[PDB]
């Protein structure tokens, strides 16, 4: 089995979300596809399980209320959804493949996670998309250029327009008291080639249309 | 069921061993299996049944159990190896997992490239003011950041933020921003950010004067 | 050399609680009364016993959505509380439910393996509704070597042991890397304890 599952989310709390999973069409047999939940930093959390072809479901007793797990037998994929999301439910999303009852040797289980999904991200903040503002960073030398205040998550900083690689650092974002991300990227370059080579970063920002490049100066 | 793993963090050389540990509340009885997982991505099963290697699985990945007590073991360190490992245990639903335990590459002290940039006039124009502190590629990851204003030690009003391990050398790097409105800015003149790390000799300030 | 009691082979093989050579006419056999079927096929397959190890294959702990622990009756008596066969597992509805049964067992033994089960033919729409909640069900047990599909046979026999139902034993021979598997929504006399061979 290949699972893929949809795409990623942003959404406000209070709002409906059922993310979707598929790949598995054929099966042999008894095969139980589970949710599994994993917040940014922490380990991994399994919210339930459903078997595809009876619908049989089993919640953990974490989530049996909040969540909702559902297949359509039709197209032969499986659902999770919310009623009214909240930022607490932001994480990754897996589904995973596992064997419904199977046993061998001695009575243990055959029971383990054979197969993942991709992932599908889910983002809850809520602010509104905000694009970001891009500051130089000015000046075996160090630029850089700063990409504050921005939402949602993420941005992508080229320099040079992808020609220079060597020796870039983009920092993971932060999240600061209003809800919205700052970035820092930076580069090395010999002392002796400012004034000479331009050194330009492209900032990208899709969900706002930002598409930005900024020249990188210097005294 | 509760699975306690251990450690959370453990350096170690490539070349050499790496003992992982996850201890259950109760007894599962050799239903457990070994994930790995890389960052973005989705956990890979290294070993189920506590002992049995997965497909694909290299030699140099060993488990074991005493009961309550799962061992993975990993020996001769790749690069390929470095990552998070979860136990699981599949006994009964809920399933649940481990904490983690991330395996960090293990290098020579590397003492930081230390750099600081002021506010570009382009950002005051608005109305706030970043002042960002830069580490460049140094180990251990332990460093201590301090920003300094009119000597004046600062506090909790900046925000960190760590490249993960590098892969062509094994260091870090990092950045501080110090973040003040465009007002309170200019009632100050020297700032300066000193780095404590322990690849230098002793503390290293950079520092700059509005003007 | 090997000799029983006051138990029969069935008795034995599914574990009678009250416990070559047996007496034409064991104290101790089948609990609740019914048939074990192919009884004699059985006992000419076991004269030649050169290895016989009891194994678990199904944990009678995994039974999470079903109530494992109530399948005892006052016909199968152990220190005067209602007991049961050890080897197999009476399942009976839980919180007025009795979800479809899947479950799966590969003999991964290097050996051939005695699988034993069962079908409760229970004697009315009252026992049937009371026991296991569905009216209508069925059990399916199937190999590569085997495929079977039962209905319980719902009525009222006369009583024998102090019950006017019955129950059906099946066994079977499983090969190494052959998966046995079973389907039931009721009526499932469940392995719990196996026997090697
Ligand atoms: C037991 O059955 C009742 C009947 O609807 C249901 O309300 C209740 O949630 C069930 N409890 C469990 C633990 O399944
Ligand atoms: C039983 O397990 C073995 C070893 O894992 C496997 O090769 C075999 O195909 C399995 N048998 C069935 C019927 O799935």
């Amino acid at each position: 089995v290949q699972l893929v599952q949809s795409g990623a989310e942003v959404k406000k709390p209070g709002e409906s979300l059922r993310i979707s999973c598929k790949g598995f069409a054929y099966s042999s047999t008894y095969f139980w596809i589970s949710w599994v939940r994993q917040m940014p930093g922490k380990g991994l959390e399994w919210m339930g399980r459903i078997d595809p072809t009876d619908s049989y479901i089993n919640y953990s007793p974490s989530f049996q209320g909040h969540v909702t797990i559902s297949v359509d037998r039709s197209i032969s994929t499986v659902y999770l959804q919310w009623s009214s999301l909240k930022a607490s439910d932001t994480a990754m999303y897996y589904c995973a493949y596992h064997r419904r009852g199977h046993f061998y040797g001695s009575g243990s289980a055959w029971d383990w996670f054979e197969s993942w999904g991709q992932g599908t991200l889910v983002t809850v903040s809520s602010a509104s998309t905000k694009g970001p503002s891009v500051f130089p960073l000015a000046p075996t030398a160090a630029l850089g250029c700063l990409v504050k205040d921005y939402f949602p998550e993420p941005v992508t900083v080229s320099w040079n327009s992808g020609a220079l690689t060597s020796g870039v650092h983009t920092f993971p974002a932060v999240l600061q008291s209003s809800g919205l991300y700052s970035l820092s990227s930076v580069v090395t370059v010999p002392s002796s080639s400012l004034g000479t080579q331009t050194y330009i970063c492209n900032v990208n920002h899709k969900p706002s249309n930002t598409k930005v490049d900024k020249k990188v100066e210097s005294a | 069921i509760v699975l306690t793993q251990s450690p959370l963090t453990l350096s170690v050389s490539p070349g050499e061993r790496a003992t992982l540990s996850c201890r259950a509340s109760q007894s599962v009885s050799s239903n457990l299996a070994w994930y790995q997982q890389m960052p973005g991505q989705a956990p890979r099963l290294l070993i189920y049944g506590a002992s049995t290697r997965a497909t694909g699985i290299p030699a140099r990945l060993s488990g074991s159990a005493s009961g309550t007590e799962f061992t993975l073991t990993i020996s001769s360190l790749q690069s390929e190896d470095f990552a998070v490992y979860y136990c699981q245990q599949y006994n009964n639903w809920p399933y649940t997992f481990g904490q983690g335990t991330k395996l960090e590459i293990k290098r020579t002290v590397a003492a930081p490239s230390v750099f600081i940039f002021p506010p570009s006039d382009e950002q005051l124009k608005s109305g706030t003011a970043s002042v960002v502190c830069l580490l460049n590629n140094f180990y251990p990851r332990e460093a201590k950041v301090q920003w300094k204003v009119d000597n004046a030690l600062q506090s909790g009003n900046s925000q960190e933020s760590v490249t993960e391990q590098d892969s062509k050398d094994s260091t870090y790097s990092l950045s501080s921003t110090l973040t003040l409105s465009k007002a309170d800015y200019e009632k100050h003149k020297v700032y300066a950010c000193e780095v404590t790390h322990q690849g230098l000799s002793s503390p290293v300030t950079k520092s700059f004067n509005r003007g | 050399p090997l000799i029983l009691r006051d138990c029969s082979v069935a008795g034995w093989l599914l574990g009678n609680p009250m416990c070559i050579v047996e007496k034409a006419n064991p104290a101790n056999d089948l609990c609740y009364p019914g048939n074990f079927n192919d009884y004699e096929e059985l006992k000419h397959l076991l004269s030649r016993i050169n290895h016989f190890e009891k194994i678990q294959i199904i944990p009678k702990s995994s039974w999470s959505d079903h109530e494992a622990s109530s399948g005892v009756s006052s016909a199968c008596p152990y220190q005067g509380t209602p007991s049961f066969f050890r080897n197999v597992v009476w399942l009976i509805k839980k919180n007025n439910t009795y979800p479809t049964i899947k479950r799966s067992y590969n003999n991964t033994n290097q050996e051939d393996l005695l699988i034993l089960w069962g079908i409760h033919h229970s004697n009315d729409a009252a026992e049937q509704t009371k026991l296991y909640q569905n009216p209508t069900t069925y059990i399916s047990v199937g190999t590569s070597t085997l495929n079977q599909r039962l209905v319980p046979k719902i009525a009222t026999r006369s009583k024998v042991n102090g019950q006017s139902g019955r129950m059906d034993f099946f066994w079977t021979i499983l090969k190494p890397n052959d998966a046995i598997n079973f389907e039931s929504n009721g009526n499932f006399i469940a392995p719990e304890y196996a026997y090697k061979i």
